[PDB]
């Protein structure tokens, strides 16, 4: 019974790390969208030139 | 030790789902578009400069 509680604490920590996964995925998707839009815009500028 | 956080654990089938899902994002279309762009730029430059 005493040992059970640290398992719950580790569960809370790992759910926080899952939230960190969500945030990291969001920022990675943002970077992907930005870089893809930038290279597409450069390609479009090259086409216009 | 101390805080019960093991360094690593064996893979699980549920974790195997995500492991199979993980892949390296591709640049094949980007690379081929870049290659075609530079090739057409070279072709244009071939006759672009004044004789």
């Amino acid at each position: 019974l005493k040992d059970k509680k640290p398992f719950a604490n580790t569960k809370k920590t790992l759910e926080n790390q899952v939230e960190e996964l969500t945030e990291k995925c969001s920022l990675k998707t943002d970077e992907f969208l930005k870089a893809k839009e930038k290279i597409n815009e450069i390609f479009e500028k090259l086409n216009t030139i | 030790n101390d805080n019960p956080i093991p360094k690593s654990v064996p893979l699980h089938p549920k974790s195997g789902k995500y492991f199979h899902n993980l892949h390296a994002r591709d640049l094949s279309n980007i690379y081929q578009q870049c290659y075609k762009q530079i090739d057409e730029t070279i072709n244009q430059l071939v006759d672009s400069t004044s004789p």
